[PDB]
């Protein structure tokens, strides 16, 4: 042995580092990471727990900058939270050109390959008193449905959905905002730890 | 900091006695303690050794086997229990910090000690000299051997220079044989080859007079000198 | 060329300083 | 042409640093050339001791969206920051025996990418603002605020001299400012992409940049102009990381293609290979004294050569 | 010749025991393995690298050349070969349990903190079953010690004692396997064809090598025991016993992403 009489001290405190470090990891590792985008300076955390689970969601709309040199850093989440509106189709700013880029670029980026996406539509109530007197024609010339909130709803639902180009990889979870939304996305988030957890062990 | 001690009084010989040890302004739970004595006639002695963590544990040959060192971190505690206790073991205690890591400064705070009057190859070092009158405003040199070279492999060397007051307790001069304990005056100094080493009290004023002594912390046992009355 | 011959000059004099440029035997190397 | 080239220059890993867990973003290196700090997402900022692999502290932190993190040069304290717009200074050496935050440097709405002190007392921030700020740490407030980028600033350094810094922005522009008055001191574009990572030459006349466009390049402080170019056909992604050694000669460049470089900084083509990270290369240093290399990955492990 | 044969043989062996050595590198190398998963996943490879080193080339000779075995050697051979078999198949029980656990009841399987005896203790758990299970019995018979025999445990005079055993080690198992199986498919099929019948096709995959290589033997053992008290037939399943330890590292283990990156960091 080379050492003196503390240097065991300091091996022996170096090993009490790495316990605590070991320790909080595995504390910090079995928790579920949602980002929401778009039901609720810098980063805006917020954490809440249920049904045994640990919610950490990050509003992060407060940041006035681009997302290129500010996304990757959450690569490892479970899911997003994506939140848009029905009622503002045609107002001319119009809106529904800016969600559907806003998504586009969203569902179509390489840090989210396997990370699947519940999508929100909100403000249904005014969008269903406006189509009364004004239908989708005006936004949606190629439309040939009936003057209800059903057959438009559906559109404009399937119209986002088919933006999916990863079928077979991740899904869509859509779900018209009304406490139900918790419920949502607690089932969405179940389930997209059943598809990627038989996924590491094969099972395909 | 502080360092608040019980257990001290007269004792029979034979028998057990407990001394415990409160901490308060600091981070009691991530200190290595020893239990440290000092004749009350002679020099000082070490006691025994407890590190971070509840892990080592060092007694001195004379102590083995009879003295058992322990601490209690949720209320910042220290003890020592001693069993075997003969008419030599008179002497007052020291509890003193010490913090292992790379670069920080062990024996840099006694606490007040409390009295305790009782009814190989290990390096011993020998106090140079017993008494050296100087008058004030002449530089005090003291110097004291030792029984084996201190160089350890990683450079490293261990002889530690204190200093004890009337009526007072230790303090930290020296550390590491060269180094200077933050918060005492920057007129001292230290120096020496191996086995033989000095220190230096440069420009010598009031209350800077007294007892003094050194240390050996290369390998257990702890051992002492018999410390130089520096007087008037 | 003035101011690639002022940091090419610093290089030089500091040649001998550099273990990673000349690694130290391992007498005086403390990572081996 | 007259260089002689340093050549084939190999490594080996003596000391492979464990117990960061989650994704690493930075460290920097002590002035003793032996202890270290490394920030993660675990919310930790360590400080390992290098020479025998052992660790000395570790900090957990409140804002675990970190970015950077620095070492004061007396050895008293250290500071870091991130997407939560406010520096964070700890103190070192207290009596109490445990590290403590001191001070909480506050006033910025974009996320901060860099800090750097200047002594125990007065420290310098880059936010994502498109504002760099001399902040005095006893007063709590900035003493000067420099403005003049269009988009989020992502580096700084600060000069051995002790008197300017250097900073880059996502405009693909740096900008060379004085400390003490604010003045603009100069403005350097050329990148075709946002710069993500810059670093200070030791002799205080040239910095080097890196990029999102696979390119790393040197200015020069006083002629202001681009001075080299280092890229290769192989390389099609990022920089991440740029730092020199203590002579100069070697750029350590990390790089995407999960390796770091070492570059030859005076023919602008070498590439020695530090292969030995499964993941991007994030953060790098060298010593004082020039006895170690430390790299830093997405992989948690922190690696050492000579 | 018989040298074709046992080259053929110690081929086969050699292949095992790399199958499984390369396993155990590629744990105790990473730290990052210290899931349940590779522990399992050690505790299985362990478990088939004795058959490589012990019972073959031991049983080569016995029935090649020279019984030049003993009663002082071949219990000891019989016990060795038999306690690491039942162990390999109770290895890959629990990590089938595991992989079911995984997707039942997914709460419950994200949030618990228990490090290394629970752990160990599973991992222990599975070699004292295999022991007290199989072992005990081939040192009890005695009446396999006549002389001129070839060696084999004494209870082959019994069928009821091979009924048992063969019940206590392939009937449970290939029902557990197949249980959890299509437990995973029915809870994630309650673009998605595709998906649905990759993941049948997979789990035929494994049940299906389960019992093609494990079934032969014991259904020709009990029937030669019933009232027939060798064909060629009967080497061909016994051999066939052994056959399973070299896939055994082949679908589990390498399929697994963790794993694959550990094998492709050497
Ligand atoms: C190459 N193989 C090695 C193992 N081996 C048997 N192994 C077990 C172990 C357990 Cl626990 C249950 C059932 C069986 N099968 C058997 C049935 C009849 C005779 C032998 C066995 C015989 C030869």
């Amino acid at each position: 042995c080379t050492l003196s009489a503390e240097d065991k001290a300091a091996v022996e405190r170096s090993k009490m580092i790495d316990r605590n470090l070991r320790e909080d990891g595995e504390k910090a590792a079995r928790e579920v990471k949602l980002l929401l985008l778009g039901i609720v300076t810098g980063i805006v955390e917020t954490h809440f727990t249920f049904k045994d689970l640990h919610f950490k969601m990050f509003d992060v709309g407060a940041q006035r900058s681009e997302r290129k040199k500010w996304i990757h850093c959450f690569e490892g989440v479970t899911a997003i939270i994506f939140c848009v509106a029905l009622s503002d189709y045609d107002l001319v700013l119009n809106r529904m050109h800016e969600s559907m880029k806003l998504f586009d670029s969203i569902c179509n980026n390489k840090w989210f390959t396997d990370t699947s996406i519940i999508l929100f539509l909100n403000k249904k109530d005014l969008f269903e008193e406006k189509i009364k007197k004004s239908p989708l024609t005006i936004c949606y010339p190629e439309y040939a449905g009936s003057n209800t909130y059903e057959e438009a709803a559906a559109y404009i639902q399937c119209q986002f959905e088919d933006l999916n180009k990863r079928k077979d990889t991740k899904e869509i979870y859509t779900h018209f905002t009304c406490t139900k939304n918790v419920q949502f996305v607690f089932d969405a988030v179940t389930d997209v730890i059943i598809k990627n957890n038989l996924k590491d062990c094969g099972l395909f | 900091v502080q360092l608040v001690e019980s257990g001290g009084g007269l004792v029979q010989p034979g028998g057990s006695r407990k001394l415990s040890c409160s901490a308060s302004g600091f981070a009691f739970s991530s200190f290595g303690m020893h239990w440290v004595r000092q004749a009350p006639e002679k020099g000082l002695e070490w006691v025994a050794y407890i590190s971070s963590g509840s892990g080592t544990i060092y007694y001195a040959d004379t102590v083995k086997g009879r003295f058992t060192i322990s601490r209690d971190d949720p209320k910042n505690t220290l003890f020592l229990q001693m069993t075997s206790l003969r008419s030599e073991d008179t002497a007052m205690y020291y509890c003193v910090r010490s913090i292992y890591y790379y670069g920080s400064s062990p024996f840099d705070f006694w606490g007040q000690g409390t009295t305790l009057t009782v009814s190989s190859a290990d390096i011993v070092m020998t106090q140079a000299t017993s008494s050296v009158p100087v008058t004030p405003g002449e530089s005090v040199s003291i110097s004291c051997r030792s029984s084996k070279s201190l160089l350890h492999s990683n450079g490293n060397t261990y002889l530690y220079w204190f200093l004890q007051r009337p009526g007072q307790s230790p303090q930290l001069l020296i550390y590491r044989m060269s180094n200077l304990a933050s918060g005492v005056p920057d007129r001292f100094s230290g120096s020496g080859s191996g086995t033989a080493f000095t220190l230096t009290i440069s420009r010598l004023e009031a209350e800077d007079v007294g007892v003094y002594y050194c240390m050996q912390h290369l390998e257990y046992p702890l051992t002492f000198g018999a410390g130089t009355k520096l007087e008037l | 060329s003035k101011a690639a011959a002022d940091l090419m000059a610093y290089c030089e004099a500091h040649a001998k300083e550099d273990p990673l440029l000349t690694p130290v035997p391992a007498s005086e190397n403390p990572f081996r | 042409n007259n260089i002689d080239p340093v050549g084939r220059i190999q490594m080996r890993t003596r000391r492979t640093l464990r117990g960061h867990l989650a994704k690493i973003y930075a460290m920097h290196w002590g002035t003793d050339s032996r202890l270290l700090v490394s920030a993660s997402q675990d919310g930790k900022l360590i400080i390992w001791d290098s020479y025998t692999t052992n660790k000395v502290h570790a900090i957990p932190l409140r804002s675990s969206w970190v970015m950077t993190c620095a070492y004061a040069p007396s050895g008293n304290y250290v500071a870091c920051g991130g997407l939560d717009n406010i520096c964070s200074i700890y103190n070192l050496k207290t009596r109490e025996g445990n590290v403590r935050v001191s001070r909480e440097l506050a006033g910025h709405t974009g996320y901060l990418s860099c800090c750097r002190f200047l002594d125990d007392n007065q420290i310098v921030t880059s936010s994502g603002d498109t504002t760099c700020a001399l902040w005095d740490i006893e007063t709590g407030q900035q003493t000067t605020t420099f403005t003049g980028h269009t988009g989020d600033v992502m580096s700084l350094s600060l000069a051995p001299d002790t008197r300017l810094f250097v900073s880059g922005a996502c405009d693909a522009s740096a900008k060379l400012w004085d400390v003490r008055e604010g003045m603009c001191r100069q403005t350097f574009t050329g990148h075709e992409s946002d710069i993500n990572a810059i670093c200070f030459f030791p002799n205080g006349n040239a910095f080097a940049t890196g990029s999102d466009d696979a390119t790393c390049r040197l200015f020069d402080l006083r002629a202001d102009q681009e001075l080299m170019t280092y890229s290769h056909d192989n390389i099609i992604c990022g920089i991440t990381s740029v730092s020199f050694s203590k002579s100069g000669r070697l750029l350590l460049a990390g790089y995407d293609d999960f390796n770091c470089n070492v570059w030859d900084a005076l023919k602008a083509d070498r590439a020695g290979v530090l292969a030995g990270h499964d993941n991007r290369v994030s953060c790098l240093g060298v010593t004082d004294d020039g006895m170690a290399v430390a790299t830093g990955s997405w992989d948690s492990f922190l690696k050492i050569w000579n | 010749t018989r040298v074709t044969l046992a080259f053929f043989m110690s081929l086969v062996a050699f292949a095992i025991m790399l199958g499984n050595a390369l396993v155990i590198l590629a744990f105790v190398v990473d730290k990052n393995l210290r899931h349940r998963s590779s522990y399992f996943f050690l505790n299985l490879a362990i478990s088939d690298f004795f058959v490589g080193v012990i019972s073959i080339p031991l049983y080569i000779p016995h029935t090649l050349f020279e019984w030049d075995f003993g009663k002082e050697i071949c219990v000891f051979w019989l016990t060795t070969d038999y306690l690491l078999c039942t162990a390999s198949v109770y290895n890959i029980v629990l990590i089938s349990y595991d992989r079911y656990l995984s997707v039942s009841n997914a709460v419950s399987y994200r949030t618990q903190h228990t490090g290394v005896l629970k752990i160990v203790t599973l991992m222990v758990a599975v070699w004292v079953l295999a022991f007290l299970v199989n072992g005990p019995m081939i040192l009890v018979s005695e009446s396999w010690k006549d002389e001129g025999s070839e060696c084999e445990p004494g209870f082959f005079s019994e069928w009821y004692i091979l009924a048992i055993t063969s019940f206590l080690e392939f009937v449970i198992p290939v029902i557990l396997v197949a249980y959890f199986n299509m437990n995973i498919y029915w809870s994630l099929w309650k673009v998605e064809l595709l998906r649905a019948r990759r993941l049948a096709k997979s789990l035929a995959i494994l049940l299906g090598v389960f019992a093609v290589c494990w079934a032969p033997y014991s259904l020709f053992t009990i029937v030669l025991s019933f009232y027939s008290s060798k064909s060629v037939w009967y080497r061909i399943a016994f051999w066939l016993q052994w056959f399973n330890s070299f896939v055994n590292p082949l679908l589990y283990p390498l399929c697994h992403k963790r794993f694959q990156k550990a094998f492709l960091k050497i």
